[PDB]
DNA sequence: ACTAAAAT
């Protein structure tokens, strides 16, 4: 049954290694891909999951991201105002995202106004990318159409003083 | 002589004005023993019978609060003794003017008393002091009739004064007691802290002999503002901007500068990616065009705070020098009362007449005549606080009779008065948005339509620039080159006098007639120095004072404490508190705080070792 | 010698 369960999760785009799938759920007489998804969305992706991001994505010779992907945010920083004033309405908001999946870390840039991802979004939040995503100079362009935000808290061990 | 009544005013000029208005031109003037106060006599009617009116004035406060003997000489009483065991009394201020004896001799034989004092909070205290002076010597009352009277007025116009005489009232003892409590509290706290500080630090740290270290509810917060600014300057680390700009040319020798919609980027790689996305391009498309009208608001009336701000920011004048010049102009008879915090013109005012008086000076004669011909505009509405009408010209001066500072202030006052009654300024702002590849830039410009108060206040003018070319959507243009610029964030600069005044006003520290005194005090005690640009720079001794106050007990250097104490004291005025029950508690809390401060002075002592 | 209020 896991043979078809893996295909189902791949078609959904939630790519994750089979050992991680087994760890997340181990045959309670049925795979129940739905509860597999719900349990995963509150699990740290560094431990569990396979490597699928294109190699040397942080360089400048890929220019394309095809198919759907699932990624985990780590740090969110507003590169539009100094660290002294974390939010000043003197320039439009502009967000840089440090995403990861497995072994490779990638950087993304807002490039529009997206209300789903805010400065208060805690790490560990899951992002699904659908369609074609552009890579310009090792930077992933995050249009409002090709984003989906799925929550989940794993370790919000972060404090702003 | 059947019956005479007596009237007391707080200024001799105001006394003469009211006497003239109510006496219908018939006066008998005489000079008193002081030499600065005059007595006016005239006949009239008060309460159904003919009455002789006698009008006089007193110069400001009459009594000030102080200590008795054996406690006003230091080195003989412990400072902690002053808090709740030192007898207190009232003694004359300005003893050269025998105000009490003058009041007694001029009120002897009077029957009724009417008080034309100011309507603010600091006026009813003078009211009750005058009663304490005059009531002992006066004809005793008959039956159950009321003798003491008070009048309420705002302006010095005919109708206002006559109506104020028509309707009368009574004073407020509960309102006077609040001011009395404030005076007692301030004197106790200041004399307690200053003595200990200047008796400890003077004899143990070398070059502070013959020096005074002072504490109070105003000087200390004023210093706190400046040292907070100094700390903010000292703890700033620069960052790096990255702004992207490009220029588009339509006709030969007609280029156009543009601005990025996203103003700043703080990542070098991100900025480089955006540049590489734009650099190799040759078209410029047009997205949208804008055309809206707008107005620049005419200035409000003139307050003392705004006078001081403009004097210190545009005329190179200290607050005390400005106040002295304004007072001299008032005494000579050229401008109205220069200590007011009301920014709303009185309903009854000869605005047209005052404007028509200044219809001959070559600097603004054309504008004055044009306004008189085409009809004036109503003033902008604003706050009212009783007190006195705003600062307006009264006579017509020239460059010759006045000189230097007086003329420099008079020009600004007259120009502000003319501007506050003129029209507004209308300008059209055109913004055109271009698109370069994946990014969009904008450029904006202004053009004037009908100048208003700008004709009298040129420094508030709208700058002139070449009009943006008219374009329709879909047009394409060539672009010269797209380049980047690197910039650094700039640290803040030291406080200016205008900024300090506007910080003082909002927090309640000081008042309309005490800001110059406090600033000059902290300048004279070598706490701050005035540098180029009229900027107040903290010195070593002041930095140590505040950095020690924060470490020892933080509410001393804290702007909100004065407001909190004032709010607590207003209960006495409102009739919902008890005088002793409030004063004793508020003195006890401060006594405990001082007794903690004296035993926790090692922390501040270990801070001057890194200096003198 | 202190403090904080009005006035000329
Ligand atoms: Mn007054
Ligand atoms: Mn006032």
């Amino acid at each position: 049954m896991a043979q078809v369960a893996g295909a189902a999760l791949s078609q959904a785009g939630w790519y994750l290694s089979d050992e991680g799938i087994e760890a997340c759920t181990s045959s309670p007489d049925k795979v129940n891909v739905n509860d597999i998804i719900l349990i995963a969305l509150n699990t740290d992706l560094r431990t569990i999951g396979k490597k699928f991001l294109p190699s040397d994505i942080n360089s400048g010779k890929v220019e394309k991201l095809e198919g759907p992907c699932v990624l985990q945010i780590q740090k969110i920083r507003n590169v539009a105002a100094p660290k002294d004033n974390e939010e000043s309405q003197a320039a439009p908001r502009m967000l840089r995202l440090q995403m990861t999946d497995g072994h490779i870390s990638c950087t993304a840039v807002e490039f529009s106004y997206m209300s789903k991802i805010s400065l208060n979004t805690p790490p560990g939040t899951k992002v699904k990318l659908s369609g074609i995503v552009d890579i310009k100079n090792g930077f992933l362009l995050l249009n409002d159409s090709n984003t989906t935000v799925l929550g989940g808290e794993v370790e919000h061990l972060i404090e702003k003083w | 002589v059947m019956k005479t009544v007596l009237m007391v005013a707080e200024k001799p000029s105001l006394a003469q004005s009211i006497a003239k208005i109510l006496s219908r031109g018939s006066l008998s003037s005489h000079k008193g023993l002081n030499g600065a106060c005059s007595v006016h006599e005239y006949t009239g009617t008060f309460a159904g019978q003919p009455v002789r009116f006698k009008m006089t004035s007193v110069c400001g406060h009459v009594m000030t609060l102080d200590f008795l003997g054996k406690y006003n000489k230091w080195d003989k009483v412990d400072p902690a003794e002053l808090f709740s065991q030192a007898p207190t009394e009232k003694k004359e201020a300005n003893p050269k003017l025998n105000m009490v004896k003058f009041l007694q001799v001029e009120g002897r034989g009077c029957d009724y008393i009417v008080l034309w004092l100011d309507c603010d909070k600091e006026g009813e205290n003078i009211c009750f002091e005058v009663l304490d002076a005059v009531l002992p010597v006066m004809n005793k009352a008959h039956g159950g009739e009321k003798t003491v009277f008070r009048a309420r007025f705002s302006s010095i116009t005919d109708t206002d004064i006559c109506n104020a005489m028509a309707c009368l009232g009574e004073p407020d003892h509960n309102e006077a007691l609040s001011v009395d409590a404030r005076q007692e509290l301030d004197l106790r706290i200041g004399c307690a802290f200053t003595r200990f500080q200047t008796k400890y630090f003077q004899g143990k740290y070398g070059d502070l002999d013959s020096s005074l270290i002072s504490f109070g509810p105003c000087q200390t917060p004023t210093l706190g503002f400046c040292v907070e600014r100094h700390d903010k300057i000292q703890s700033f680390k620069p960052e790096t901007y990255w702004v992207l700009q490009a220029k588009v040319n339509t006709d030969k020798d007609r280029s156009l500068l543009l601005d990025w919609d996203r103003v700043r980027v703080f990542d070098r790689e991100i900025a480089q990616m955006f540049l590489n996305m734009t650099k190799l391009e040759k078209e410029a498309q047009v997205e949208a065009t804008s055309r809206k009208e707008k107005a620049k608001q005419r200035p409000l009336a003139l307050n003392t705070v705004e006078m001081l701000r403009v004097a210190s920011s545009s005329l190179g004048m200290g607050p005390q020098h400005a106040m002295q010049t304004a007072e001299r102009l008032y005494t000579q008879g050229y401008i109205s009362f220069p200590r007011t915090e009301t920014t709303h013109y009185p309903e009854n005012f000869d605005l047209k007449g005052s404007l028509r008086q200044q219809a001959n000076h070559p600097y603004w004669a054309d504008t004055v005549k044009r306004l008189l011909a085409e009809g004036i505009n109503r003033p902008r509405k604003g706050h009212d606080a009783g007190d006195h009408p705003p600062i307006t010209p009264m006579k017509s001066a020239t460059e010759a009779e006045l000189g230097g500072d007086a003329w420099r202030l008079y020009e600004y006052i007259t120009r502000h008065f003319i501007a506050t009654v003129s029209h507004d300024c209308k300008y059209l702002q055109s913004t055109i948005s271009f698109r370069i590849g994946p990014e969009l830039f904008t450029c904006s410009g202004k053009t004037v339509l009908s100048p208003g108060f700008t004709e009298v206040m040129p420094w508030q003018s709208v700058p002139l620039e070449e009009s943006l070319p008219t374009c329709q959507r879909g047009d394409a243009f060539p672009v010269g080159e797209v380049k980047m610029l690197e910039k650094q964030t700039n640290p803040p600069d030291y406080l200016t006098e205008a900024e300090l005044i506007t910080l003082m006003e909002k927090h309640g520290i000081g008042t309309d007639a005490s800001i110059p005194v406090h600033i000059n005090n902290i300048c004279q005690r070598n706490y701050v120095t005035v540098e180029s640009g009229r900027r107040l720079k903290p010195t070593n001794l002041g930095i140590v004072l505040v950095h020690g106050y924060y470490k020892i007990d933080a509410e001393l250097v804290l702007p909100t404490i004065r407001s909190a104490v004032e709010k607590q004291l207003n209960l006495i005025a409102q009739g919902k508190a008890d005088y002793r029950q409030v004063l004793g508690h508020t003195l006890d809390v401060f006594k405990r705080k001082f007794h903690y401060f004296v035993d926790s002075i090692a922390g501040m002592d270990e801070l001057m070792e890194v200096s003198f």
